[PDB]
């Protein structure tokens, strides 16, 4: 059983600087090269940094060479990755994934294991608290419902209905973009005998800033 | 820099289906790789070597090519493999992955389930004014919505969004906002929504009055 766990990740302005992690578990860690692997928001993959067995050779593409740093701890089973005069391209999510062993008599440059990566976002933004607005028919036996959180920054944010209780017909649609704000909406379907007869609650989250708003849904 | 192209960008495949992908590369390369990356989940390794399965693979997929074209095959298609597909070369430096294909579930066409809502009088307060349409639940992605401002067209101020497919239903749900001003809002009266689908010919049409409730 193999484990691949990062950290560090989170908001900074254009030129700041972060330190990530890479936490090893079930492999003998002083025996692999490990490497660090991000995804564009466009969903594009790309190696960023990479490794050897100890501290000695290190790789770094010319898109990111002279300004990220990617060290190792073997006797701490750790993983870092420095990073500084982080531009806009540098906002992704960073893997930390393995790669051959050292002596495999012939190196695939392959990564078999990967991890869940830690999201980093890298903008001159300002972090704001998003607006919860409730979704209701102004006036067919099921009824859909919804919630708008529009203008927050940055990523992510997490909504529930009933405080989780109510998944099926739940969806949440990927946020959008647009004058350094990001906007979600997400809706639910329910009987008609269940509202508005019962309460039905938007539970949004935002860690960011760190806020958190329930929101009923009244008919009208 | 070695340019990995992945055709096609997206593609659907039916269960028991053939589905077969290519990634062609500006240079010759000696290998090529492939991984399978699936949302909630980390990208997987797939294919290694052109043609080598790793650890725990189902023997339907299969790699082949060489020189400067390389394909990823799998027999029959089924659910468990719809995920995006990256093919990597690994024999120049850096390492770099191909742009990457989108293989989706074909099911049965399923119409969308309209539902528009005015904006909460919580908007209002701040000046704005968003109305939103939600279409929930139909095959295959590709919708066109539409709106309306008594009966004229509006197409700046709109903000779609698609989810990726259910694993349930295989179905796909997308979401309209149209954003406004307060005064903007309080000047017109009829807030239509239409939407046009493979399996509805003419629109479905779902509107409100100001002068109601
Ligand atoms: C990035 C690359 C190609 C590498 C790493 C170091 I450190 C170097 O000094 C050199 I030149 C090249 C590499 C990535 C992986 I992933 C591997 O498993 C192996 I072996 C090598």
């Amino acid at each position: 059983e193999v484990k691949l766990e990062e950290s560090g990740g989170g908001l900074v302005k254009l030129g700041g600087s972060l330190k990530l992690s890479c936490a090893a578990s079930g492999f003998t860690f002083s025996s692999y090269y490990m490497s660090w692997v991000r995804q564009t928001p466009e969903k594009r993959l790309e190696l960023v940094a990479a490794i050897n067995s100890n501290g000695g050779s290190t790789y770094y593409p010319d898109t990111v060479k002279g300004r990220f740093t990617i060290s190792r701890d073997n006797a701490k089973n750790t993983l870092y990755l420095q990073m500084s005069s982080l531009k806009s391209e540098d906002t992704a999510l960073y893997y930390c994934a393995r790669g051959d062993y050292y002596g495999s008599s012939l190196y695939y440059y392959a990564m078999d294991y990967w991890g869940q990566g830690t999201s980093v976002t890298v903008s001159s933004a300002k972090t704001t608290p998003p607006s919860v607005y409730p979704l209701a028919p102004g006036s067919n036996s099921m009824v859909t419902l919804g919630c708008l959180v529009k203008g927050y920054f940055p990523e992510p944010v997490t909504v529930t209905w009933n405080s989780g209780s109510l998944s099926s017909g739940v969806h949440t649609f990927p946020a959008v973009l647009q004058s350094d704000l990001y906007t979600l909406s997400s809706s639910v379907t329910v009987p008609s005998s269940t509202w508005p007869s019962e309460t039905v609650t938007c539970n949004v989250a935002h860690p960011a800033s760190s806020t958190k708003v329930d929101k009923k849904i009244v008919p009208r | 820099d070695i340019v990995l192209n992945q055709s096609p960008a997206i593609m659907s495949a039916s269960p028991g289906e053939k589905v077969t992908m290519t990634c062609n590369s500006s240079s010759s390369v000696s290998y090529m790789h492939w991984y399978q990356h699936k949302p909630g989940s980390s990208p997987r390794l797939l294919i290694y070597d052109t043609s080598n399965l790793a650890s725990g693979v189902p023997a339907r997929f299969s790699g082949s090519g060489s020189g400067t074209s390389y394909s990823l095959t799998i027999s029959r298609m089924e659910a468990e493999d719809a995920a995006t597909y990256y093919c990597q070369q690994r024999s120049s430096y850096p390492l770099t992955f191909g742009a990457g294909t989108k293989l989706e579930i074909t099911r049965a066409d399923a119409a969308p389930t309209v539902s528009i809502f005015p904006p909460s009088s919580e908007q209002l307060t701040s000046g704005g004014a968003s109305v939103v349409c939600f279409l929930n639940n139909f095959y295959p992605k590709d919708i066109n919505v539409k709106w309306k401002i008594d009966g004229s067209e509006r197409q700046n101020g709109v903000l779609n969004s698609w989810t990726d497919q259910d694993s349930k239903d295989s179905t796909y749900s997308m979401s309209s906002t149209l954003t406004l001003t307060k005064d903007e809002y309080e000047r017109h009266n009829s807030y239509t929504c239409e939407a046009t689908h493979k399996t509805s010919t003419s629109p479905i049409v779902k509107s409100f009055n100001r002068n109601e409730c």
